[PDB]
RNA sequence: GCAGAGGUUCUAGCUACACCCUCUAUAAAAAACUAAGGACCACACGA
């Protein structure tokens, strides 16, 4: 009466380090959606990350106003800044801003990883600088926050991208075990920024929900 | 000679139900509220012998 | 199944697209009036549940 | 007896009743892919009974064919596993009662379902001209390797994207998915999340699920569209385009080859038909099939999330 | 599993011809003891034959050459 | 209502209604589950109890699809007019498991199977359970004479009578048909 | 991070009670509410009749003298019967009432392990003083919904579909908590309309467990 | 049925397309083998 089929992770296919498609064959009737919905919201809006997009404006009076001498629009740089994953810094607060720039596309590598910044993708390009002499924008996102916080709620303000998983999809199909009533089979597709592996992100989300249910474990 | 819509609105007003006839609804699976409140009410339903 | 704020799950979910072409707009009026009648019935039941 | 519909030549010679055939009412079951369909468990056991008997004999579970007949009556778990193997790659013809056009009979890969009703993939329902008002489809099982190969090569629904009458997609989305996409691919002057800048369509989907931005709010989001201008080569172009969040989300469904202009409109019914036609013309048939299936899934999901409802007010 | 035969129709232009050539290969695979050249991913013989056409392992000309080679092998067996 | 039962209802008529001689009661034998012309069930359910004053022309017992004297063809059921994941695609209808759990739309179907013993050549068919080469479980449902016991649940393909080919002709439940023998 | 507690469990009525989870953070509350509602509605332990043997009738589709309702009507009434059992999984309850008056769940013989939540509930009406009713109703615990056909000896025993779900209607309301030290916290209030057989706090804790063991699969070994 | 004869069984079982086994005067030791009479007309309903 308390024994329910316990899901087993039959496959954890990783199309890319960022993209994984974990699937559990058994689960229970109408449980795959429940576990999937719970997991989706917890990683999407409650998994903490260290990317504070808002950084100090340099050489621009307004975020909408565009700095001259850089091919990319200021808004295009802001979108790239949101993209940089930045691995969790040991210090929670944002502490790093470096604007060093060179002619052509300027990558995240120039900002560098002072202390625990640990930029996930040096290859990712922050902006394209038309002038070699001009050094501007860049800066580093290092404040820990939970989920996505918009610019309106939270110098230069950018909508925060703290959430590690860029997009997650949960799909349910009915699969019977041997000869039995069909039971929900849930496949979760997770694309991560790159701070953590998608499978590791699933593990982190499960522990976070378990802590909420920790008080009511029936001893 | 049946009820006009105004009479149905008044009868709804008699209950706690909104007079608009649209009640905010939430998805059973996700638990997220549907936009544009849906129409909910009891309609007589018949099962036909063509089982 | 979808559930309203009170938590009562709707038993039958119907495609609303049959209403425009097959102009049986009465079924929408039927649904609204049924909701009103059940609202009356629910208030009566709540009065009856308590003393 | 010789002449007329009563007459044998019309009565039987022209149309002969067939074995391995069955009828049942139709059911939607959107979860199915376009190529596959839903087949009742009990109906399949009767339809594929000779194949089941043969597989049991090859397995050695049934020493004799009389024993195999008894096992099918018993309906033991072993018989159901044997049915799954036979059902895996034997295409089943699905025929609407009035076969006005060739699309009326289309083969599908059968999928075992608990219910007693055949399920037809929703996109092909428009092709059949069938509804779910208790419509009944005859289901036939091709037997020979020639028959199965013919079914998979030509009879299968994926092959007949375009109607024979006109070079237009006959799998055009019909009722619910089009409404869901139209709600998705719509613009509002003011809604929560308006004016934001989004890293990509993935971020648009994440914002929508978070609920911070509605489906139909306009945002400035980059789109990486691949262009097939180089014959057989995809040239990636990334640009900031002023579009709604919903259209950004749907862009993930669209393959890389198609341009972003097609999604940027309202995407009604003629619009989605033109989208499918362009997909078939530019990309291969298989990308077109995947695109159509993804369209149907996304449209149903976002129509359900939309909560479209008809009321007196 | 091949749910789309468009690549196979590229290999055999007639498409109707593709059913016939695939049928001969599939018959050889099932009734005859012929190894599937394409790896079998839990696939029925008809799908394996279609996969072989898509691979280009089997074509109408190739099937004819293999049948002729088998006829020569039968003469060698006769000795 | 002098006495009420599911089988029958007894009304004691008022003296003014009562004729002077040989009168004073009206007995209505309600028809229980009977095979309908369309294989449904005609069930007469009493709607009154003891002591209830019943006026002339009042409905003593509801018939099939009748509720307190009102025609009740079906069930008033909760309806939500929304497109839900495509399950209701063209005109399809979703229904909650709650409806099945409450047996809201469950219907009794009465199927009448007739086995006829005939004066065949080489002797007549024998209705007695003399049939050989049959399962013991099938014979157990049958009585000594071969007729199935009243109220015995049977499944498609199970034997119901004991007709024997004169020297295997016994009527069996049609496949996909099941239920008690009323 | 913060962890919720059942700070308040109020029994506004015997049938339905409200359960409060105060220390819930933003977003967590809505997720927990939806997941708890789904897991409670889907699968909770419960007690319902599964087999009834009226002494005097052979099959459900028949009448019994002196009984106003049909035998099938009796089974339909008994299907929605409020029963709790603790101890052994299955128990047989015997009903024997004679004479006029409608029989109730109170008329059933009382056993130590089983106590009826709703004695006032009506089974059938005995309309004859001479007539009497005798039955043995068998109650076992299960999950979800089990149709009568799916289950499974003599002709006397009648199979009745089992609805083991004790909860009928469940709603969760998420509103901002009254804590002042840290804002944005939202308390979760869950109201469970139940048949009365299941304890509210126990049901919530059991559902939380079932979710936890189902969730324990995701974390790596 | 090696030809004749008998045959376990898993209705009946050298032909229905049939098939196999053992045995030498007649049945008895053994496993593998296989699909049944439904005509016409009205009414009603569903697509
Ligand atoms: N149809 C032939 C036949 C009748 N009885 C049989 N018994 C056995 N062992 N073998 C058979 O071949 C036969
Ligand atoms: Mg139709």
């Amino acid at each position: 009466v308390t024994e329910f089929l316990k899901p087993r992770l039959v496959d954890i296919e990783q199309v890319s380090s960022t993209h994984a498609k974990v699937t559990l064959e058994p689960l229970e009737r109408g449980f795959g959606h429940t576990l999937g919905n719970a997991l989706r919201r917890i990683l999407l809006s409650s998994m903490p990350g260290c990317a504070v997009t808002e950084v100090e404006i340099d050489g621009v009076l307004h975020e909408y106003s565009t700095k001259e001498g850089v091919q990319e629009d200021i808004l295009e740089i802001l979108l790239n800044l949101k993209g940089l994953a930045v691995r969790v810094q040991g210090k929670d607060e944002v502490i790093l801003t470096l604007n060093k720039s060179g002619i052509g596309p300027v990558t995240a590598a120039d900002i560098t990883h002072d202390g625990d910044v640990e930029i996930v993708k040096p290859q990712h390009v922050i902006c394209h600088l038309t002038d070699e002499n001009a050094s501007i924008s860049m800066r580093i996102k290092v404040q820990r926050g939970r989920g996505y916080v918009p610019a309106s709620t939270r110098r230069l303000l950018v909508d925060a991208c703290y959430s590690p998983v860029e997009r997650i999809a949960y799909n349910v199909e009915a699969a019977r075990v041997e000869q039995r009533t069909d039971l929900d089979k849930l496949v979760i597709e997770m694309e991560t920024n790159g701070t953590i592996d998608p499978e590791e992100a699933i593990r982190r989300a499960a522990t976070i929900l378990a802590e909420q249910l920790e008080a009511f474990v029936d001893l | 000679d049946g009820a006009k819509e105004a009479e149905i609105k008044e009868l709804l007003k008699l209950g706690d139900l909104p007079t608009s006839g649209q009640i905010r609804l939430y998805d059973g699976r996700t638990g997220e509220q549907f936009e544009r409140p849906v129409t909910v009410g009891y309609m007589y339903m018949l099962k036909l012998n063509h089982l | 199944m979808p559930y309203d704020e009170n938590g009562t799950p709707v038993d039958i979910v119907l495609n609303p697209l049959g209403v425009p072409s097959r102009m049986n707009i009465g079924q929408i009026l039927e649904t609204h009036l049924g909701m009103a009648a059940k609202g009356i019935g629910d208030k009566i039941n709540a009065m009856l549940k308590q003393q | 007896m010789i002449k007329g519909k009563q007459g044998r030549f019309r009565q039987n010679l022209l149309g002969k009743r067939v074995d391995y055939s069955g009828r049942s009412v139709i059911t939607v079951g959107p979860y199915l892919r376009l190529h596959q369909c839903g087949l009742p468990k009990k109906m399949a056991l009767e339809l594929f009974k000779p194949f089941i008997y043969g597989k049991l004999e090859l397995r050695g579970l049934a020493t004799t064919i009389k024993a195999a007949k008894k096992m099918v009556e018993r309906e033991e778990a072993v018989v159901w596993d044997i049915l799954d193997e036979v059902i895996r790659e034997h295409p089943v013809l699905l025929n609407r009662a009035p076969t006005l056009h060739r699309l009326g009979i289309q083969a599908f890969e059968p999928v075992l379902i608990e219910g007693k009703a055949i399920q037809l993939h929703p996109l092909v329902c428009a092709a059949y001209n069938a509804d779910f008002d208790g419509d009944q489809m005859a289901v036939h099982v091709p037997l020979t390797l020639e028959a199965q190969l013919e079914a998979r090569a030509l009879m299968m629904s994926t092959n007949n994207i375009l109607s024979p009458a006109n070079g237009e997609p006959i799998i055009v989305p019909s009722q619910d998915v089009v409404l869901g996409l139209y709600y998705m691919t719509r613009d509002c002057v003011n809604a929560k999340g308006e004016g934001m800048v989004l890293t990509g369509p993935k971020e648009a989907e994440r914002l929508y699920r978070s609920g911070l931005a509605s489906l139909h709010a306009r945002v400035k989001v980059r789109i990486t569209e691949y262009e097939k201008d180089a014959n057989g080569e995809l040239v990636a172009k990334t640009s900031l385009k002023d579009t709604t969040v919903g259209r950004a989300i749907l862009w993930m469904i669209v393959p890389k080859g198609l341009p972003y202009s097609i999604v940027n409109q309202a995407l009604g019914k003629k619009a989605i038909s033109k989208m499918l036609n362009t997909c078939y013309r530019i990309l291969g048939l298989k990308p077109t099939v995947i695109f159509a299936d993804q369209i149907m899934y996304t449209g149903f999901a976002y129509a359900a999330r939309s909560g479209a409802s008809v009321g007196i007010d | 599993a091949r749910v789309t035969v468009q690549d196979a129709v590229e290999k055999i232009g007639n498409r109707f011809d593709l059913v016939l050539v695939a049928a001969r290969r599939a018959r050889q695979m099932q009734v005859g003891g012929k190894d599937p050249l394409v790896p079998e991913e839990n696939d029925k013989t008809t799908v394996i034959a279609l996969r072989e056409i898509e691979e280009g392992l089997i074509n109408n000309q190739i099937l004819d050459v293999r049948e002729r080679q088998e006829q020569q092998e039968q003469e060698a067996a006769e000795l | 209502v002098q006495y009420v039962d599911a089988s029958r209802i007894v009304i004691k008529v008022n003296e003014d209604e009562m004729y002077p001689g040989e009168a004073g009661i009206d007995i209505y034998n309600l028809t229980k589950y009977t095979r309908s012309n369309q294989n449904t069930c005609i069930n007469q359910m009493p709607c009154v109890s003891l002591g209830e004053p019943v006026e002339r022309g009042d409905v003593l017992a509801d018939g099939p699809s009748t509720d307190l004297g009102e025609l009740a063809l079906g069930q008033n059921m909760r309806v939500a007019f929304m497109p839900w994941n495509g399950y209701n695609f063209e005109d399809s209808i979703l229904v909650s498991e709650r409806v099945v759990q409450e047996d809201r739309f469950t219907t009794i179907h009465i199927q009448e199977l007739a086995c006829v013993s005939r004066d065949t050549k080489l002797g007549p068919e024998e209705i007695t359970a003399d049939i050989p080469n049959v399962g013991e479980a099938a014979l157990s449902k049958l009585d000594e004479s071969g007729i199935v016991y009243i109220g015995a649940e049977v499944t498609g393909g199970d034997i119901l009578v004991g007709k024997v080919t004169p020297k295997d002709s016994s009527l069996r439940v049609p496949n996909g048909v099941s239920g008690t023998v009323i």
